[PDB]
């Protein structure tokens, strides 16, 4: 959609290392635009070319009981005539493919939100004092152990025609912001105006995960100059390659819950939405929203004393029958098998060929791993806890 | 079969005084991307700083004569446009001998903005450094400025000067035969 | 070379590392120590062979195995279906793949393999063989470098210098061969003898072993490359399979038999064609018709064949043949979806996914 | 009627092509060189993330020694010690006997790596150059049966003999041993 | 036991290498803790052995003019029983052995402060910043010619959470630091708090020669395979190996006198203490204390004409008793007089076995040196002398 | 050998110790027996000139009378005693420069130590048979079988040689030193009653043992192979314990061999035979000294402390006033040197030295 970021982020920093602000601003603002510009044409075009050419499966066909040599043939030259036809598609409607990749000190820079900094430079020099204020406040929700960021906050606020309803964020995702408005809505006794926010919450962390599933199909990473010498079949390339981009899609799960102003992400996100909407929808009067929220989360956790005794209290005073009648929610079934599946795969392959993987959630069952790999677990989070010990002994030795 | 030719981009070498000549570049164009552009913007002088007045400084007899490091003349520096660094887009081409350039870096992913040339054919150097050249015409300058006296460091006591760095412009990209220079 | 071999029982005694024999094999040439660098160059030849075999086998209890289903819960998305499957095949090649004696030992690098495929090891053999006075074995190995080979220019003249020698004139055989070759040629020759039985049973031994070759030939060439560029997860492997489908079509040239310095061309059609014309002889009309409707679909356009069906179908309803009597064997269609399936799918490849970047001059 | 002490012992199991050929049974001196030792041990089992595992004896000279010990390389140039790279030799108290007994190689002075020898002629031009720390107690068959494999001129073995198990064992009470030869 | 710096120099550089944080900082910082309490280990164990077993002869013994054989044996066998009871003692206080060795690399790289660099890389990147920037700090004074780190500690200055008052070193010794801020101080003109840096100066200095003095007996240096062909007798390898230790010993006063900061050793040192001292004394309302600090400078040198003039100018100001009453420092009479002994006995070693000594300071007197040695000199200064001429005339030739 | 001296050694005779052994077995390998005995006599008389300078060399650093010390070191001992020990050390360097046998090249040490086995001896008495030399052969076989006298074929040839009659005027030692040759004179003196001749050879026997012994005492501090490199005073303690090793052997290997087995406690029975010979002619006044010497050598005997007794009950009647119950110093001085050598010993050998090679 446009050049790369990286050229005109280095261009806006020697603008601005020389006093030319409507220049670095200018740029800054390009660069922004750029990188918003390139995620959307791949998420676009990622999607449009796995639905135009879907996935062909034919269960129908039995290949053969009495023949067993061009058969295996047969289903190879289908399978990847298929794939043949997606690669070309994609090849075709994305673009040149050098704008797609840039360095990584670069992400990292895109990731502290530096232009921010410049930008509210450049805008308090230009006289900008709104587009001043909303780049300081972004930079310092993006980094909240920035104290000059806080006297340059009040230095600004000091000034008058600083507006209230300015203080904007701009960079973090919708799924995150309208849920910490709900709860801080929800923590002070307003349940009446806590529903909508959590609601869109859901809407917008299932939309978002949609999103997000569809941008770690990217390129295989090696271990440094091993690549040499990899010397790897056809088959198991493949199967390298798809485990790794398993890994990202599984793995994407624990980004959608960080926050930056907090140092961990956030513990047993989703089921935690339905917790408080069953709570709230308690609080005001609808209570079949409540029974269906507190079975949703259920699902989840079966082995939950309190909460069955919530859903107790609430089909007691209920009627019987309008509770049996009610079920859990829909996607979350579909978010719940699809994830259990990857899950199941990711472990097999773990315990055979021997590819590493961390469990991004705590609702996963014991049926699914392996009775081989929980050994290596506790073993390596004994060594964990051992060096936290040791550490700290360290610390108050040296005191 | 082989590669393609967009640019060329020609070098006006002098040892001190009495110029030696100029060394054309034909650049691949189409199979390396974002290597370069970088290569001709920092070469024409579009981005302020430049090619201009460099000095090759490590010039090692029959291995090779590196340079292009603008901002000081030690040998470990150099600023490209596309931020500081930029990794490597694909190794799909090979040293063949004499005259192919590269490009120098300090590891993976690590390339600036510092030539590479080839004197004889080096084979333990495929699959590290990206090759995004072949030189045309003044080989025989090469030649002649890689026999300079040197010191125990390999930097030649008589300094050598880009006086000019321009670009030429070609209507038609042409393959290249891939033997040497 | 090849008279003590046998895939399944391999003396252990000659199981060393390919490049560690051929290297010593070499150094022992350079150094005019000539019988020893006969056998070490035959032991290297042998476990050449060794490691083809054993690849095209371990390449082949995958494929063609069964496989369990799973329930609706899965089978209703089909992008874990097939790469849970391709997952499994990975898992029976890495298992099958231990176990095996050619496996254990160091393997080679693809540079030794490329010279043991470009026949080139057969040079040093002829020379070594005729400094052990062994010239009827030198011929051969001449011979069978020259076949593979016939724009050489020092080996013509070594050959016209033996065949200018006596004692040795009756002796040019080839030395890489397969079984259906000198099945097809004593088919050819025993046809031309007017003997049909003989023939009849030559061919029907014949077939089965060319499709054998051909499909291991097939499912031995899905090899490994080397890594020159990083690009996404669909434009990575949809371009190994290109290279892959280069190997799968340039895999039926090489299998046809050549015969006086000119190679076979549509063999299967020929020996189709060989078939009917034995079976028609012996007025035995009930399995001729197949084999001439096989000779059609892999030949659509000629014209005495298709006077012998127009002459098969106006009398089709005296010798009690059926409609069902008249399809080609199934074997027969499993070759030709195979190749043509190949064949438009490099056509379709060789349009959009390949990259436009390099010339000819 | 005087000799060293032994204090613990590693034993490796190795492999000549396709067979198994038997046990080596290394006893080790802790008391008079105890840093190479401990080297040895740490290497042995492998429990630093690196060991003898898997690597193979490439240098074998008929009625002069057997070599081995390198894992990183395998040619003859590498091998990374537990100390770094390398580590000055300790003492030279003991020397070599005759057939049996294992000592360190080093390239020159004070650079002690990961390679041992077996010795299995009388060794005394090599007396005062090399560290000798260990002998062979049981299983000397083994290495009469590795030493004899066909080489090139290299000397590297034309087939490959590889460590294929290597652990330790303790013992409770050091037990002196003489100094003769086997 | 304490474990070996090497091991664990090792094992953090490999832990750095696979990516543990934890792991690296736990495994130097125990490094850096172990390499000094072996070397306290080895100081105090030798000082106080040495110390217990004192060498007084006997006063009861005498020589035997009449029988010339017996007490030689006599006097041999006290000797040496005296020196097996030290070598015992010795020998059941330190311990192993093996531990006090470590190749010449690790000492180079441990001079250099590498352990510092990973510790502020991994205290970066923990999360630690104040041990980060002191790290930072301290690599940055152990090698000058860093400008990489010099960006990072300008980051880190920046960078919240650092303040100005931890910068701290921690590898330089006292007697270092302090005269270096007494010099500055004194630079700054005030002489009110430029005395008692250089007091502690000199009681830290005087403090780190007794304890230094003892780290050097130390195993022979044997050059190449030398070891293999040495034979020496009993009487010749004791004073051969003695010989070294003293010359070992006599290098120490040019290890001391030196910085990393600072190219070239500082000249002069211990009577730049004295001299800027009595400047400070003077300027600041001290007499007697300046007058007493030029006497014991005066006692190292006897020919400087400007301390010679203050010592008069002091005695007019003050009274002749005064100056009289007082007189030199204890500390410069047993240091002069300890170190002429040691420099009479290498000089005569010198002169005789042919082992070679150069002089590491400057206040040695000139009839110290023997005949032939001063010859040789007188000779290596004539020919100096013409060749500085030579090069004088070949210049005006060139002009 | 009274073929050559201390001061009248040769000049061609000055050549490598080690070219010699090597020519002498190259010609006793051609079977040139004249040529190979007087080689092998020129090497053994080489080997003697070469003990005896250093043994002279090593006597006369030791006993430098001690110059006057320096003032100002009164209160630095360390470097006192270390500055005395390197003037002794250049002393040594001097004056074994100053003597002519040092001056070739030195030969390995092991070929000394075959030297000090007597090893050229069998080859010596091998080449005297094969040259039917018989009183030379019997001579050399006598001379070996003083340290291998289990030796088969050695006890056949001297039975062959004790079967020709006479063969005891060929049975001696080329190597008999002086002192045993006195000591034995004494005893055939104190065999025939002859005690004034007696008193004579005891007086010449008493210094010229003394002087052996510090000799022989005093000239074994040599070299050492390096086996480890160690701290200073560790170091300089495991050499000086390797030389006390060496050390404590000197009163062993000097005990003179009479009839096959060593005559135990020389200086003590020779005393013992003194003070019986002086009873004898009534010289009771230096008779005692003998007697305190032998009780110092000696406690352990019961009738030696019941002379005393019986010599104390009426002392006074001969005369004595107590003078003579002084010990001669001489006794008391090498009493003194032996108990220190051992006690040091045993003190180094519990304490010091390494326990890291055990018993079978
Ligand atoms: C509860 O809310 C749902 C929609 O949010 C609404 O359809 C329903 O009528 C409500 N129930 C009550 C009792 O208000
Ligand atoms: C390979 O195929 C044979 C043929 O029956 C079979 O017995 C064997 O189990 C197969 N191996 C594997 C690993 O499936
Ligand atoms: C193979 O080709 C034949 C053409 O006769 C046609 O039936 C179909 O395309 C293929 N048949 C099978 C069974 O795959
Ligand atoms: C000189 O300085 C010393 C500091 O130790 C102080 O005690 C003394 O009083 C000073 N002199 C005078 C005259 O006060
Ligand atoms: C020892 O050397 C000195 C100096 O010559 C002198 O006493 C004498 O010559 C030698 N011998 C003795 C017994 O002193
Ligand atoms: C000699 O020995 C006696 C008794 O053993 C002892 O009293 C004396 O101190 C020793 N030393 C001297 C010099 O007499």
């Amino acid at each position: 959609g446009m050049v790369t970021p990286d050229l005109l982020f280095a261009e806006g920093t020697a603008a601005y290392a020389r006093g030319d602000w409507p220049g670095v601003v200018l740029s800054m603002e390009r660069a922004l635009r750029s990188r918003a510009a390139l995620r959307a044409l791949r998420l676009r075009c990622r999607t449009q070319c796995a639905a135009d050419f879907p996935w062909e499966l034919d269960p129908d066909w039995s290949p053969s009981p009495a023949q067993a040599s061009g058969a295996a043939a047969l289903r190879d030259l289908s399978f990847f005539g298929g794939l043949l036809r997606r690669a070309a598609c994609l090849r075709r409607c994305l673009g040149p493919p050098a704008a797609h990749s840039l360095s990584e000190e670069m992400e990292l820079e895109f990731r502290k939100r530096s232009p921010y900094n410049y930008l509210q430079v450049a805008y308090f020099k230009i006289n900008k004092l709104e587009k001043a204020v909303a780049a300081a406040h972004t930079f310092f929700v993006g980094n909240p152990e920035h104290m000059e960021m806080q006297q340059n906050l009040d230095y600004y606020q000091t000034m008058s025609g600083v507006k209230e309803a300015d203080f904007k964020d701009l960079e973090t995702q919708p799924h995150m912001q309208e849920f910490r408005l709900g709860v801080r809505l929800y923590s002070e006794e307003q349940p009446q105006e806590a529903v909508p926010h959590l609601e869109a919450a859901l809407q917008e962390y299932f939309v978002a995960y949609e999103e997000c599933r569809a941008l770690c199909e990217g390129p295989y990473d090696y271990d440094g100059y091993n690549y040499l010498e990899y010397n790897a079949d056809l088959f198991q390339a493949i199967t390298d390659h798809y485990i790794q981009v398993l890994n990202c899609k599984q793995n994407c799960v624990t980004e959608l819950a960080s926050h930056p102003s907090r140092e961990k992400p956030f513990e047993d996100f989703l089921p935690s939405h339905y917790n408080y909407l069953q709570f709230a929808y308690y609080n005001i009067g609808n209570y079949t929203q409540a029974v269906e929220c507190a079975k949703t989360y259920l699902l989840f956790f079966p082995n939950d004393e309190v909460m069955n005794q919530n859903l107790a209290y609430y089909a007691a005073m209920l009627g019987e029958e309008h509770t049996r009648s009610i079920g859990p929610r829909e996607s979350a079934k579909e978010y719940r098998q699809r994830s259990l599946l990857e899950k199941e795969l990711l472990f097999f392959a773990y315990d055979v060929f021997g590819i590493p993987f961390v469990d991004p959630d705590s609702w996963t069952p014991e049926e699914v791993i392996p009775k081989r790999l929980q050994e290596k677990q506790k073993s390596e989070r004994e060594t964990a806890v051992r060096i936290s010990q040791e550490i700290g002994n360290l610390m108050k030795e040296i005191e | 079969k082989g590669p393609k030719v967009t640019v060329k981009v020609y070098f006006d070498l002098r040892i001190g005084d009495e110029d030696v000549g100029r060394v054309i570049f034909g650049l691949f164009g189409k199979t390396v991307p974002k290597t370069v552009d970088n290569f001709v913007a920092l070469a024409t002088g579009e981005k302020g700083f430049g090619y201009k007045n460099s000095k090759f400084h490590r010039v090692i007899k029959d291995f090779m004569i590196q340079g292009g490091d603008f901002t000081r003349g030690d040998g470990t520096g150099g600023k490209s446009i596309y931020g500081e660094r930029f990794p490597d887009e694909n190794f799909k081409l090979k040293h063949y001998g004499p005259g192919w350039v590269s490009m120098a870096n300090a590891g993976k992913d690590t390339n600036g903005s510092q030539f590479f040339i080839t004197t004889v054919k080096t084979a333990w150097l495929d699959g590290k450094h990206v090759v995004f050249g072949k030189v045309l015409e003044g080989m025989e300058v090469v030649r002649k400025v890689e026999s300079t006296k040197t010191d125990s460091r390999d930097k030649p006591l008589k300094d050598v000067i880009i006086a000019d760095c321009g670009k030429i412009e070609v209507e038609k990209p042409f393959a290249i035969a891939k033997e040497a220079a | 070379q090849y008279e003590r071999y046998s895939f399944r029982s391999f003396p252990r005694d000659e199981l060393m590392p390919l490049e560690s024999a051929y290297r010593h094999a070499l150094d022992k040439y350079s150094g005019e120590h000539w019988a020893e660098s006969v056998g070490y160059l035959e032991i290297s030849l042998r476990l050449h062979r060794l490691l083809r075999d054993s690849e095209a086998f371990c390449h082949r209890n995958c494929s063609a195995a069964p496989q369990p289903e799973p329930a609706a819960g899965l089978a209703s998305y089909p992008e874990l279906r097939l790469f849970g499957g391709l997952l499994r095949r990975a898992h029976c090649l890495k298992r099958c793949k231990q176990g095996l004696p050619a496996f254990r030992q160091s393997q080679p690098s693809r540079e030794v393999l490329a010279d043991f495929q470009r026949r080139e090891p057969y040079k040093f053999l002829q020379f070594a063989y005729f400094k052990a006075n062994n010239l009827p074995k030198a011929i051969a190995a001449a011979h069978t470098f020259l076949l593979k080979h016939p724009d050489d220019e020092m080996m013509k003249r070594n050959m016209a210098y033996y065949k200018s020698l006596p004692g040795a004139e009756d002796y040019i055989k080839d030395l890489e061969t397969k079984s259906y070759e000198s099945l097809f040629i004593r088919a050819v020759r025993a046809y031309n003898g007017e003997n049909w039985r003989t023939s009849i049973t030559d061919m029907e031994l014949a077939l089965p072993d060319f499709f054998k070759a051909f499909y291991e030939c097939l499912a031995a060439c899905e090899g490994s490359r080397e890594i020159k560029d990083f690009k996404d997860f669909y434009l990575s492997i949809a371009d190994h399979y290109v290279e892959v489908l280069e190997c799968k079509i340039q895999c039926e040239e090489n299998l046809t038999p050549v015969i006086g310095g000119y190679p076979v061309e549509k063999f299967v059609a020929t020996m189709y064609h060989y078939l009917q014309f034995a079976y028609y002889k012996l007025n035995d009309l009930k399995n001729a018709a197949p084999c001439a409707v096989s000779y059609l679909l892999f030949d659509q356009n000629d014209k005495v064949m298709q006077q012998n069906l127009v002459y098969y179908q106006y009398h089709r309803d005296t010798w009690g043949l059926s409609d069902e009597h008249f399809q080609p064997r199934p074997e027969a269609v499993q070759f030709f979806n195979v190749t043509t399936l190949q064949k438009e799918l490099y056509d379709f490849a060789k349009e959009n996914i390949m990259d436009d970047d390099e010339g000819e001059v």
